[PDB]
C-alpha cells in the first residue's frame, strides 16, 4: 500500500476561475482557502461522492464521517480485534492473549445483540486491561475465566464467532480484513489443538501456512518467514504431518517449500511419494517426470523397471538400453555426461539433470536444476536427499546461486537460512539483524551501491522475534561479545518498534521494549 | 606409415595402395603437390580417392598422405562477402598469394582470414557455467549488415 492516501479533493475551482490565494488549516481540520476577498472554508466533514473519499474509506464502517476521524481510522492504533493485530500478537509470544481477545470479542458481540444495540458501539479495546499486553512470556499470562455459558475460548466459541462475524460487519474493518479475521479464528482453533505438542515456532509456522492458504491468488508460496519459523522448530514432524494432506504433487511440495525445512528422514519419504504421484499424473504414465526423484534417492533400479513397464513411450527403447549399464565404468560415466550435455543443448533441461545425476555428478545436476530449470526448491531437495542434510555440495550451491541474489535483494530470512545450511550458526543468527551485505566480507560479492536501499528496506518485526529465540538457545556464541551485540540489538529494537508503531500495533511495541532481555 | 602409394590414376579417380587403416571420406594429400582428395571407397589396403584438383602428371608410386580428418569447412567470422573455391579455400587470398590469374595446384590458404582483428564481445555465460554445443557464448561485429556474428560452441563440444 502507499504510505499516504488522499482523502479529499477540495475543489474550489468549481465556483470561480480565480486561483487559490492562500490556504490554511485551523482548529479541528477547518481548511480555510482564500481567493480575491472571498473565502471557501471547508469543515472537517467528508463528501462520500468524491472518488478520493470513496476509495480511501473503501468498505470500512466509521463512526463519524470526518477527515480527522478518517485519518484516525486509516492510521493510529489498531482495534485490538484487527487481524493485523492478532497475527502480530501471535508472532509475538502472546497466543493466550489472542485467545482471550477473541473470547472477549465474542462476549461483546453477544452483549450487543442481546441488548439490540448497534455493532458500531463495540469497544475497540474490548475492555482489556492494557497491562495484559505487556506480559513478558506466554506461560506467565494470567488466563482468567469468564462466567459459565462461555468460560474460555474453545471450539464452541470459535463456531459462534464465525457465525457472528458473518451476521455482522465489524467497524473500521474492510471486508477483506474481516475475512482474514475469520481465518485467524480458524488458525487459533488449529493452534489450540496443536498447542500442547509443537513448540511456539510451530505455532507461528501453522498460522503462517493457514494465512497462506487464504492468499494463493497473490502469494505463490509460503514466505521465507514461515520456512524459517519451521526450520528452527523442534517439531518439524508435526508441522509436516499437518500440511501433508496438501502435498500431493511436486507443485505443492514446492509451494510449502518442504525441501528447505522438513527433516531429511521425512524428505526421503516425501520424494518417494512425490515420485509415485508425478509418475501417475493425470495425463499418462511417463518415467520422464519421476526420474529425478528416483535417482536422487539412489534408486536407479526402480527407474529402470519404470522405464521397462512403460512400453508405449517412444523413448522407452533407448532409455532401457542405456540406463541398464553400470555407471561406475569410466566409459559409461563419460557416455552419460555426454548425453547429459546433449540434452542440455536440445533444451531438455530436466532430462539433462537426470542424466547428470545418473553418474553421481551432483554438482552438475543441481546447477542444471537451479540455473536452467529454475527450481532452487528441487535443487535443495536433491542435495539434501542424495548426499546429506548439510553440505558440502549444498553449501557451494547456496553460496554461489542464492547468496548473491540474497545480498542484492537485502533479504535476511534467506541469508539466515543460507548460513544455517552452511552450518555457520554463529553468523546465521547474526544475519537476522545486520544486513547481508555486511556479513562475512559479502561486500566482496556485490558493490554496496548495487544493493536495494531507500524506502524499499521495510523492516520485519518477526525477524527480531526469531533472533531473541535463537539468541537464547545458542548463548554459547554470544557470551564472547556482549557490548558489540547490544550496540545493534538496541538499534534494531528501536527500528522494529516504529514499525510496530507505524502498523498500529503500539501495544506490542511497548511490550517488545519492556520485556527485551539484554544478555548481561 | 601414413604414406600410401598411388596405384592407378584415371581422370579424377586415384586408387592408392598401402592404404590399410584408412577411414571413409577421409581427406588425403595425393602426390608431391599435395592435392586434396577424399577416400570414397576402401577395399583391403586399396583406397579409392576422388582428387579435388587436376590429376595430370600424377605418377604411380606417388605418396598419398592421410590427414585423419574429413572434408571440413571453417565456420566463423570472415565468411560473408567472400568467394570460395568449391572446397573451402578463398579465391581472393589465393590470387593475392600466388600473384597469378590461375589457381595453383595444391595451394594451401586458410579459409578464414587469420590476420583480421574481430571485435569480440562475450555473451551471457560466465566461468563455472555449463556450455554445450550451439551455445552463443559471444558475438563479433562482422560488417554493418551482419552487425552481430554469433560465436557458437561447436555442435559436439
Amino acid at each position: 500500500t502507499p504510505s499516504y492516501l488522499p482523502i479529499e479533493k477540495i475543489d474550489i475551482t468549481a465556483h470561480t476561475a480565480h486561483n487559490i490565494g492562500d490556504s490554511v488549516w485551523m482548529k479541528n481540520g477547518t481548511f480555510v482557502v482564500a481567493s480575491g476577498n472571498q473565502f471557501y472554508i471547508k469543515d472537517k466533514s467528508l463528501d462520500l461522492t468524491d472518488p478520493f473519499t470513496y476509495q480511501s474509506i473503501g468498505s470500512r464502517k466509521i463512526l463519524s464521517n470526518d477527515i480527522l476521524h478518517l485519518s484516525s481510522v486509516l492510521n493510529g492504533p489498531l482495534p485490538v480485534y484487527h487481524p493485523q493485530f492478532l497475527i502480530q500478537a501471535i508472532y509475538a509470544n502472546k497466543l493466550q492473549l489472542v485467545k482471550e481477545l477473541l473470547l472477549r470479542l465474542f462476549l461483546a458481540l453477544r452483549k450487543l445483540d442481546f441488548e439490540s444495540q448497534d455493532v458500531s458501539n463495540l469497544d475497540s479495546n474490548l475492555g482489556m486491561d492494557p497491562l495484559k499486553y505487556f506480559i513478558a512470556k506466554d506461560r506467565d499470562y494470567p488466563v482468567e475465566s469468564f462466567p459459565d455459558p462461555y468460560p474460555c475460548f474453545n471450539k464452541t466459541v470459535s463456531l459462534a464467532l464465525t457465525e457472528q462475524l458473518t451476521k455482522t460487519t465489524l467497524p473500521y474493518l474492510t471486508r477483506h480484513q474481516q475475512i482474514t479475521l475469520i481465518t485467524v479464528i480458524e488458525a487459533v482453533d488449529e493452534v489450540t489443538k496443536n498447542e500442547n505438542i509443537v513448540d511456539y515456532n510451530g505455532v507461528r509456522f501453522l498460522l503462517g501456512v493457514k494465512l497462506f492458504l487464504s492468499h494463493k491468488n497473490i502469494q505463490k508460496s509460503i514466505l521465507m518467514r514461515d520456512v524459517s519459523w519451521a526450520l528452527h522448530s523442534d517439531n518439524k514432524e508435526i508441522l509436516l504431518s499437518s500440511i501433508d494432506r496438501h502435498i500431493t504433487s511436486w507443485n505443492r511440495a514446492r509451494e510449502y517449500r518442504i525441501a528447505y525445512w522438513i527433516k531429511e528422514q521425512d524428505l526421503v519419504k516425501k520424494f518417494e511419494d512425490i515420485a509415485k504421484y508425478e509418475f501417475s499424473k493425470d495425463d499418462k504414465r511417463d518415467p520422464s517426470r519421476c526420474a529425478i526423484f528416483y535417482l536422487a534417492l539412489k534408486k536407479k533400479q526402480i527407474l529402470l523397471s519404470l522405464w521397462k513397464m512403460a512400453i508405449g513411450h517412444p523413448e522407452q527403447q533407448k532409455m532401457v538400453r542405456f540406463i541398464s549399464n553400470d555407471f561406475t565404468v569410466p566409459r559409461w560415466r563419460t557416455a552419460a555426461l555426454k548425453n547429459a550435455f546433449v540434452l542440455l543443448s536440445k533444451h531438455r533441461y530436466m532430462d539433462a539433470a537426470v542424466f547428470f545425476l545418473l553418474t553421481d555428478s551432483l554438482k552438475d545436476c543441481v546447477n542444471v536444476l537451479c540455473k536452467q530449470v529454475h527450481d532452487m526448491d528441487l535443487a535443495i531437495g536433491v542435495c539434501r536427499v542424495y548426499e546429506g542434510d548439510n553440505g558440502p555440495v549444498l553449501g557451494e550451491l547456496l553460496t554461489a546461486q542464492m547468496l548473491p541474489e540474497t545480498i542484492k535483494e537485502n533479504d535476511r530470512w534467506k541469508a539466515s537460512f543460507i548460513y544455517w545450511k552452511l552450518r555457520k550458526q554463529e553468523v546465521a543468527i547474526k544475519a537476522l539483524l545486520t544486513a547481508p551485505i555486511d556479513l562475512e566480507n559479502n561486500s566482496s560479492i556485490v558493490d554496496k551501491e548495487v544493493c536495494v536501499n531507500r524506502s524499499f528496506l521495510v523492516e520485519d518485526p518477526a525477524l527480531l522475534y526469531l533472533y531473541n529465540h535463537l539468541r537464547n538457545r545458542n548463548l554459547k556464541y554470544f557470551i564472547g561479545s556482549l557490548n558489540v551485540e547490544a550496540k545493534i540489538e538496541c538499534t534494531l529494537i528501536l527500528r522494529v518498534t516504529d514499525i510496530l508503531c507505524r502498523m498500529g500495533c503500539n501495544y506490542l511495541a511497548v511490550s517488545l521494549v519492556k520485556n527485551w532481555k539484554f544478555i548481561e | 606409415s601414413e604414406y600410401g602409394a598411388i596405384y592407378s590414376v584415371s581422370g579424377p579417380v586415384v586408387i592408392a595402395e598401402n592404404m590399410i587403416g584408412c577411414a571413409m571420406y577421409e581427406l588425403v594429400k595425393v602426390g608431391h603437390d599435395n592435392l586434396v582428395g577424399e577416400v570414397i571407397r576402401i577395399d583391403g589396403d586399396k583406397a579409392t580417392i576422388q582428387v579435388y584438383e587436376e590429376t595430370a602428371g600424377l605418377t604411380v608410386g606417388d605418396p598419398v598422405l592421410r590427414t585423419g580428418k574429413p572434408l571440413s569447412v571453417e565456420l566463423g567470422p570472415g565468411l560473408m562477402e567472400t568467394i570460395y573455391d568449391g572446397i573451402q579455400r578463398p579465391l581472393k587470398a589465393i590470387k593475392e598469394e600466388s600473384q597469378s590469374i590461375y589457381i595453383p595446384r595444391g595451394i594451401d590458404t586458410p579459409a578464414l582470414d587469420r590476420t583480421i582483428k574481430w571485435q569480440f564481445t562475450p555473451g551471457k555465460f560466465q566461468v563455472g557455467d555449463h556450455i554445450s554445443g550451439g551455445d552463443i557464448y559471444g558475438s563479433v561485429f562482422e560488417n554493418s549488415l551482419i552487425s552481430s556474428h554469433k560465436i557458437l560452441l561447436p555442435p559436439r563440444s
